């Protein structure tokens, strides 16, 4: 058939968010929180468009407010940060639990010099609504024509012609 | 007593799972991109 | 076709070709038989979980269930003809050729 | 070797209904669907089946084979076999099972790689970590789902088992 | 670096089985208004050692087997699966942690009947075999309430996972909510292994030679020990500091030797079962109360709202 | 057996019949099958003799294997379609295996092997139900699935079904081994119609089903189970000679009765369909049946009388056997030949 | 219907603990208050991600972020 | 694969102590000893009961296997349908062993 598209390997570089996943799991709440609109355009673009290839912009928008996430952490916050995921860390199910005091001195310090509340339980799993400029995917499951239906019945029932017409038999 | 802990387990699921959804974008965008890259490579080297 | 199911389409025929070819006792042909309804659970299994079809799963513990309680039908008729007989030979069940 | 694994035990698979198909007896017949039945198994879980083969391990082999092999010795009278010293006795037994072992060496021959390198099914073959499931098993929700969805499916299956006791007690009374 | 772990877990799983049987003599000995061995070593600490080259330097029986691929693997898979049975055990941590552990056990325990049926049909006797299939009978009729009654409490688990399990009973032990499934946990456990008052085989394998009988006994000793573990962990679950799991495995370990003491004090302390009188203990009174149990803790959690996490 | 687990069980046959015919999703269907012969076996073993054990044996041999190789077809059809509806299969090797799971079902030649001797080693009413009952789901499974029949092996084993039925009945003195090749034969007309059209499928079912519980009513009424005693009905039962054995000229299939209208009907849906060797040829085999048929009509209602003295003492007692339906069966066994046009209810 | 009753219990009383524990795993969770907070917590756990909608302009029950006021509440459940 | 080598660990281990309680009393040069039971020789009489009670132990073991997707089945959204569905699993086993008593099943090995 055809040839599949994909995109340049220069498409694909951005800059990693190079950190673990205790370290992701620490700044979970407070990442969907603050990266919510990228996170949620993206999401919207990647359940509508249904390809990778044209979501690599937001995707890349994505890793951008997260990058930038990291950074605003990094210049505040940087050793209640890390001593709460060392303490995430050293759990074998990763235990949000084990690590209240933690998580209070790192949600106490990010409130006050950066002022982020924690989300509350039901919050971050909410169906939430996006604002996009770009267009809605007309055929994303790129379906073609489709068959034309076999004609219905219409009109009134008329009765037999001369009945069951079997070999002899008048009605 | 278990009432009162299954209910307390309940919501600390949730709360795992919050942490989980507000990590799923930047993991999507991640897995979209490593995908990419991999079927790119092996075209390349289907080129050659 | 695919690689592995091959193989156990081939066990499925081997077994019945063990259930279709009978050397003595009526246990070697519940064993044949049950030894296709174990290669009919894989294959299935084997499906189910390479297609990540989610409410198939449920499939092949109905498939060991009703095979089963079978099995145990089968077990019941092997012991009233043991208790006739005294063996379970196939050729004592050879009364009904007139 | 370590990615064809699925294959490997495969191979045992058909070797062992090879075994008690033959039917040597249906006590060695029993042996060897016990051990086709743990491969097979070995076979489930090696795709990440885990539920349905500790079903094989739990239901198969745990109820059904121990009935099959309950009810095989009230049948067919036992009678012994040779028990010399313990060359005979012990070591025909470690040769015996060096050459079933070996068996399922050389059955993996240049004739056999034809097969394989030609239509290669590892490198593609186990899909099903293919992404994220997520907090859940897939296999594990389906199975469960018989419950909430599977209404009917649970109504004819226990009154098929409540019928099958039932017909049991019948058949077996002799009156 | 694993398979340290594994001999870690193995060998002392065997030199356990072997002071078992002095702390059974010597506790059977005392509860008696007697002693248990004393002689041997220093109170007795030698005696398993030497009862163990007794066994090992006997002579064989020497058997005309019914069959003898089934002689030899009947003791070979007694003994794997006592040891298998030990590897999901999250004592705190699992060797092996696996999400199924508890349907894991109980696939293990179900296989492990055919040493029982193999070693019985493996002798020309037949009153060998009619105790083979007896016991046989006895086993797979107290493996149907071990199925049911641990399906009840794993509806307060959450999940079939075994570490959960500890997490499960972090704020009361499970045996408060489920005793009536303890104790006939508990005398199912005891009708398992063969272990009196359940024990008619002693009233099946006395075709083998002081070796392998020397080999069942330590499967049978390791499936003991490994059943009152199981039992801890499943209803007097410890408490777990993450940072110090020792303190977790001597606590587990203290239970469980009580809770093996507990059948050394029963097995000296009542009279055997007629066979139809624990066949109808088992059909007639234990399983009409673990399925109404069973009802009782799949509708407890809906009607109080405290369904346990999957995860 | 008590009578609540004989309603109990006889229902669960009647379900495990109904769950084949309405549910959609082959597991079910499977299921239905299932069910349907753990229920049935009890009913042949209702006397506890070795006979009816040997015949439950081996009716569940075939059935098992049938089942087996139902299934397998069905995991099949779930590698080459992915999905469970109950329509038409999606490889010739699912269709054959399917096929060949449906002929064993049926006890369609060359698995026809079981079907006379179950039928000799059961009673009358569970052979009864064996031949009428268990007939409906492998014929409804037939019905649903024709868009992947293959034709030649669906044609194959319809003539080898006609052929066997009709040359096993020569040798038979058996009443229960004369209707079980009886039902191997007619299994073969209706298959032989059913890529064709299965109304005339579904007609030749529905009065062979007729004609068969007849015969088995008014076998079970006068309690003979072979031609020797089936012979001395004229001096107890006068009526009762007449009726099976116009019965037996209608099963037959002879006009002016009723059970010439499905294989008429039949010839006449294969030769618009330009088929005129095999509807022939068939009916010529029909004609082999005829053929041993009448030699039975002419031993009952002709020569082979002779009495014993016991009759005097059976003449004082009447029948108390509820002989339910015998002459509305009878009628629509023999009568229902003008009335041939409405078969269109079953279109 | 008192006096089979301790006739009962005075022969089987395992079997009489049988049908009363099994008659309130019937008939109790039709009685109970917290059946309700069952289903409603086993529908407030996400599993799957919560896939946001394309704003068409007229939403006003839809939030746009998770800490608006608008949307489903688990403050019931902080509670209880 | 830690399964499996813990597992191949084991069955070693087991044929190990097996082949070693085997062959270390066989270097013995004992003796030979000439002519090496209740029932004299008779053939083993089968049992109905012992059968029945394995059968019946397979029928229940089915619908255990019925029974065991709960703990999962205890998360779902359709909980008024999974509660009766449950209970009529273990009703129907219940019923099962209520028609093995009062046929005189559960009898001699009750
Ligand atoms: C629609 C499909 C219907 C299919 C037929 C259903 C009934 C027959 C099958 C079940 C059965 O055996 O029932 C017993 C059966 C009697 O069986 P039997 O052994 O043959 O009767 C012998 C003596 O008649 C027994 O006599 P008795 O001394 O005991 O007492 C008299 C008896 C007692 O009467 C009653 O008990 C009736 C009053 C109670 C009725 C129920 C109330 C609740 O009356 C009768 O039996 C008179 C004959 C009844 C008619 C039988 C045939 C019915 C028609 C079958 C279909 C024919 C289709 C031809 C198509 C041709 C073209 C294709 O029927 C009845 O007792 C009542 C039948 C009612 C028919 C209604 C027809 C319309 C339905 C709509
Ligand atoms: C103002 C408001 C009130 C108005 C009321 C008006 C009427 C007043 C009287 C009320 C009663 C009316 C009765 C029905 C009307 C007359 C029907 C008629 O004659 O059709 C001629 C019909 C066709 O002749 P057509 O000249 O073309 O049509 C004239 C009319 O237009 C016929 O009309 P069509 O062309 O529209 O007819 C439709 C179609 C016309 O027919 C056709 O298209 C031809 C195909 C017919 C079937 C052929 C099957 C051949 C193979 C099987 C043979 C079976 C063996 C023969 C019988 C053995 C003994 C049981 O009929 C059929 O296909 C039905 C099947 C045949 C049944 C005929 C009616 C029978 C009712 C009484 C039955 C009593 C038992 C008699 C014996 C049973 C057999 C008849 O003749 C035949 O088919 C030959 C057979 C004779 C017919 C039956 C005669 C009924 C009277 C019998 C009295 C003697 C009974 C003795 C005791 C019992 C027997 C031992
Ligand atoms: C796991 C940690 C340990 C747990 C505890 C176990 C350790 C203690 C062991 C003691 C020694 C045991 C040695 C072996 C003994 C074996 C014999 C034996 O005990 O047989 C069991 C006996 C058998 O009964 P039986 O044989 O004595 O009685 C005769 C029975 N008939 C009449 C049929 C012949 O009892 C049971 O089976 C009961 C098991 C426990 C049931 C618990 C019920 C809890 C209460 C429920 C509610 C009650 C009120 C009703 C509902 C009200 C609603 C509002
Ligand atoms: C001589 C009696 C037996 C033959 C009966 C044939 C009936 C008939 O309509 O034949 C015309 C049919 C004509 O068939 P047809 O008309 O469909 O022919 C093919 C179509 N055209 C016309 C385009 C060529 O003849 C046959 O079919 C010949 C074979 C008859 C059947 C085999 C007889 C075997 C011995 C008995
Ligand atoms: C896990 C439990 C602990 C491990 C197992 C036991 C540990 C000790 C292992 C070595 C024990 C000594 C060897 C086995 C016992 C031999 C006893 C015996 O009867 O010896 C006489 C026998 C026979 O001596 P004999 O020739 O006088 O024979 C006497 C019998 N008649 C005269 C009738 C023929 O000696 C042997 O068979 C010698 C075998 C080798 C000796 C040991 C070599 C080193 C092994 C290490
Ligand atoms: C005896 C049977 C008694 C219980 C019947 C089923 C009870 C129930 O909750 O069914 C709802 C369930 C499901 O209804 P539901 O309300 O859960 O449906 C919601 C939709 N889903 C499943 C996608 C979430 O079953 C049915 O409605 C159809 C199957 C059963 C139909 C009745 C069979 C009776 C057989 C008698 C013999
Ligand atoms: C996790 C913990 C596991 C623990 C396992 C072991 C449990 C037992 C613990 C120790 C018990 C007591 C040990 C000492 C036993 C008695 C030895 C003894 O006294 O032997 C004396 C005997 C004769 O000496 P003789 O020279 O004749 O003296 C005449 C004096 N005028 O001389 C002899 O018999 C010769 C010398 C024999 C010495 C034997 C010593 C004991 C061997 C134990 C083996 C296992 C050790 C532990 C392994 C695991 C831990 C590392
Ligand atoms: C005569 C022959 C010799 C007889 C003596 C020795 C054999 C008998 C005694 C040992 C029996 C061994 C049974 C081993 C399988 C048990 C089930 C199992 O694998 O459970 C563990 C686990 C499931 O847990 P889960 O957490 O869901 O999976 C990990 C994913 N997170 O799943 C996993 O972790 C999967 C790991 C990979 C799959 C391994 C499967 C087992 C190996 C193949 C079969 C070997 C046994 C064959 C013979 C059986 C007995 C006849
Ligand atoms: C597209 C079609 C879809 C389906 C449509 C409907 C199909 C109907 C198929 C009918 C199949 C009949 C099967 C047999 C009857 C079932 C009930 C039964 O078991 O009857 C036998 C019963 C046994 O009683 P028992 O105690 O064993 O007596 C022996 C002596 N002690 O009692 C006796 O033995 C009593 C003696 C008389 C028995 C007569 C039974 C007649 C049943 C058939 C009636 C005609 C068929 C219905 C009309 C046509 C439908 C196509
Ligand atoms: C509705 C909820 C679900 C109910 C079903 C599920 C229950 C869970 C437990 C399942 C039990 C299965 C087996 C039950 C068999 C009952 C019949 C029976 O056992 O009868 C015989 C028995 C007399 O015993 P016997 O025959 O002598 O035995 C030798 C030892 N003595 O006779 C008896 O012991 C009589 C037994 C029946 C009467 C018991 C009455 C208890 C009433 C408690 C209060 C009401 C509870 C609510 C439920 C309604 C109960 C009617």
């Amino acid at each position: 058939p055809g040839i599949v598209e994909l995109p340049s390997l220069e498409d694909l570089k951005v800059q990693e968010v190079k950190v673990s996943s205790s370290v992701l799991k620490a700044a979970a709440h407070h990442y969907g929180a603050q990266c919510d609109k990228p996170n949620k355009e993206f999401m919207l673009c990647r359940w509508e468009e249904k390809d990778p290839r044209r979501c690599l912009e937001e995707g890349k928008l994505v890793n951008q407010c997260a990058l930038e996430f990291f950074r605003q952490i990094k210049r505040h916050c940087a050793e209640p940060f890390t001593e709460y995921w060392t303490c995430i860390d050293y759990s074998g199910l990763q235990l949000f639990r084990r690590c209240r005091k933690e998580q209070a001195q790192f949600d106490k310090c990010v409130l006050d010099k950066l002022g982020w509340v924690r989300p509350d339980l039901g919050e971050l799993s909410k169906v939430t609504k996006v604002k996009t400029d770009r267009p809605l995917p007309e055929n994303p499951y790129h379906s073609r024509a489709r068959p034309e239906p076999n004609p219905e019945v219409e009109g009134d029932l008329k009765p037999a012609r001369h009945g069951s017409r079997l070999f002899f038999w008048t009605m | 007593s278990m009432m009162r802990w299954n209910r307390e387990r309940r919501r600390l699921q949730i709360e795992d799972f919050e942490a989980r959804i507000a990590l799923m974008p930047l993991l999507q965008a991640e897995k979209d991109r490593r995908v990419l890259q991999m079927l790119r490579e092996n075209l390349e080297e289907e080129a050659t | 076709m695919s690689l592995v199911y091959m193989n156990i389409m081939m066990a499925f025929t081997v077994s019945l070709t063990g259930l279709l070819m009978y050397r003595s006792h009526l246990m070697s042909s519940l064993l044949c038989l049950e030894g296709m309804m174990l290669s009919l659970f894989i294959l299935a299994t084997l499906m189910i979980l390479n297609s990540h079809f989610t409410l198939a799963s449920m499939m092949p513990i109905i498939l060991l269930v009703f095979a089963a309680c079978e099995a145990a039908l089968g077990l019941s008729l092997l012991v009233m003809v043991s208790n006739t007989y005294g063996t379970d030979y196939v050729q004592n069940l050879n009364l009904l050729q007139c | 070797m370590m990615t064809y694994i699925v294959f490997i035990l495969s191979i045992i698979f058909v070797m062992g209904f090879v075994g008690f198909s033959s039917k040597p007896s249906p006590i060695y017949g029993g042996l060897g669907l016990i051990v086709s039945g743990g491969v097979g198994c070995g076979i489930v879980l090696n795709f990440g089946g885990s539920f349905l083969g500790l079903m094989v391990f739990l239901i198969y082999l745990g109820g059904m084979m121990v009935v099959f092999g309950y009810t095989t010795a009230m049948a067919t009278e036992q009678y012994p076999e040779v028990w010399v010293s313990n060359k005979v006795v012990l070591g025909t037994f470690i040769t015996g099972l060096l050459m079933e072992f070996l068996m399922v060496y050389y059955v993996l021959k240049d004739k056999e790689v034809e097969i394989v390198f030609k239509f290669n099914g590892m490198g593609d073959w186990v899909i099903y970590d293919t992404g994220d499931s997520g907090f859940f098993s897939e296999e594990a929700m389906g199975i469960a789902a018989l419950y909430s969805y599977g209404t009917w499916l649970v109504i004819v299956t226990g009154w098929s088992l409540l019928i099958g006791v039932v017909v049991i007690m019948e058949i077996t009374r002799g009156n | 670096m694993f398979m340290i772990n594994v001999l870690t877990l193995i060998i002392p799983i065997l030199l356990a089985v072997a002071f078992l049987t002095l702390v059974e003599r010597k506790v059977l000995g005392y509860m008696q208004f007697r002693k248990g061995p004393n002689v041997v070593g220093p109170y007795g600490l030698l005696q398993p050692i030497a009862d163990a080259i007794k066994l090992f330097i006997k002579e064989p029986l020497r058997p005309a087997t019914s069959s003898i691929s089934m002689f030899i693997l009947a003791p070979i898979l007694a003994l794997t699966l006592a040891l298998t049975m030990w590897i999901p055990l999250p004592m705190p941590y699992p060797l092996i942690n696996m999400n199924l552990g508890v349907l894991f056990m109980l696939a293990m325990s179900s296989l492990a009947v055919y040493s029982i049926l193999w070693s019985g049909w493996a002798s020309n006797s037949k009153y060998a075999l009619i105790g083979a299939l007896r016991a046989v009978a006895q086993t797979i009729s107290y493996e149907v309430t071990l199925a049911i009654i641990l399906l009840s409490v794993l509806l307060m688990n959450g999940s079939f996972t075994l570490s959960t399990l500890i997490i499960t009973q972090e704020q009361v032990w499970l045996i408060f909510p489920a005793w009536p499934l303890a104790m006939m946990w508990f005398i199912s456990t005891l009708a398992e292994t063969n272990r009196a008052p359940f024990d008619l085989t002693e009233g099946f394998n006395v075709e083998y030679a002081a070796g392998p009988f020397a080999l069942f006994f330590m499967a049978e000793y390791a499936n003991i020990i490994m059943m009152n573990i199981f039992t801890t962990t499943l209803f007097l679950g410890a408490f777990h500091n993450p940072y110090m799991p020792e303190l977790y495995t001597i606590n587990f370990t203290i239970k469980s030797l009580l809770l093996s003491i507990t059948f050394l004090w029963i097995r000296a302390s009542y009279p055997r079962f007629r066979y139809d009188q624990l066949m109808h203990l088992l059909w007639k009174n234990f399983l009409p109360l673990t399925l109404a149990l069973c009802m009782w803790h799949v509708s407890l959690p809906i009607l109080l709202s405290s369904i346990p996490p999957q995860t | 057996m008590n009578p609540i687990i004989l309603i109990i069980i006889l229902m669960t046959v009647m379900l495990g019949t109904i769950i084949v015919m309405i549910s959609t999703h082959w597991l079910l269907i499977w299921i239905g099958f299932e069910m349907n012969m753990l229920a049935i076996i009890p009913i042949m073993m209702k006397k506890h003799n070795p006979r009816a054990t040997e015949a439950s044996t081996k009716y569940f041999l075939t059935q098992s294997t049938a089942s087996m190789l139902l299934m397998m077809a069905i995991i099949i059809n779930l590698m080459f379609s992915g999905q469970w509806t109950v329509m038409k299969l999606f490889n010739p090797m699912a269709s054959m295996l399917m096929t060949m799971a449906l002929a064993m079902k049926l006890g369609m030649a060359p698995f026809h092997f079981w079907v006379p001797e179950v039928t000799q080693g059961i009673p009358l009413s569970s052979g009864l139900i064996l031949l009428t009952w268990q007939k409906l789901a492998p014929m409804s499974v037939l019905y649903q699935i024709l868009p992947s029949i293959n034709l030649d092996l669906i044609l194959t084993l319809s003539i080898l079904s006609i052929t066997i039925g009709g040359w096993g009945g020569l040798n038979q003195t058996q009443l229960r081994k004369i209707m079980a090749y009886s039902s191997i034969a007619h299994m073969g007309w209706m298959t032989a119609v059913l890529l064709y059209n299965p109304t005339m499928t579904l007609l030749n079912l529905i009065i062979y089903i007729i004609m068969t519980s007849t015969m088995f009513t008014l076998f079970m009424a006068n309690s003979t189970t072979t031609t020797l005693s089936l012979s001395h009905t004229w001096n107890k039962a006068p009526i009762m000679t007449i009726l099976v054995l116009i019965t037996l000229l209608s099963m037959g299939g002879l006009p002016p009765l009723s059970g010439f209208m499905p294989k008429w009907m039949i010839i006449q849906e294969m030769t618009k369909n330009d088929s005129i060797i095999l509807p022939t040829l068939m009916a010529i085999t029909a004609l082999l049946n005829l053929y041993f048929y009448m030699r039975l009509t002419y031993s009952t209602a002709l020569t082979m009388f002779p009495s014993t003295n016991n009759m005097k003492m059976k003449w004082q007692f009447p029948t108390t056997k509820r002989m339910t339906l015998l002459p509305t069966m009878t009628v629509l066994s023999t009568m229902l030949l003008p009335l041939t046009p409405i078969l269109s209810i079953l279109e | 219907v008192a006096a089979f009753l301790k006739n009962v219990w005075a022969k089987e009383p395992v079997l009489v603990a049988s049908f009363a524990i099994a008659g309130l795993a019937v008939i109790l969770p039709t009685l109970s208050p917290y059946t309700k907070y069952s289903l409603m917590i086993n529908r407030a756990t996400p599993y799957n991600y919560p896939v946001p909608l394309r704003d068409d302009g007229n939403m006003p029950d839809v939030p746009s972020h998770p800490q608006d006021p608008q949307g489903p509440s688990l403050e019931w459940l902080k509670r209880l | 694969m830690n399964l499996m080598i813990t597992l191949l660990t084991n069955f070693t281990l087991a044929t190990l102590l097996v082949t070693i309680a085997f062959w270390l009393p066989q270097l013995n040069v004992y003796s030979e000893k000439t002519s090496p039971d209740p029932m004299g020789s008779a053939r083993l009489p089968f049992s109905m009961k012992f059968f029945l009670v394995a059968i019946t132990f397979l029928l229940f073991d089915l619908e255990i296997a019925l029974l065991l997707p709960l703990p999962w089945a205890s998360q779902t959204t359709n909980l008024n349908t999974m509660l009766t569905m449950a209970l009529l699993l273990i009703f129907l086993l219940a019923v099962s062993l209520a028609y093995e008593w009062t046929q005189k099943g559960l009898e001699w090995t009750e």
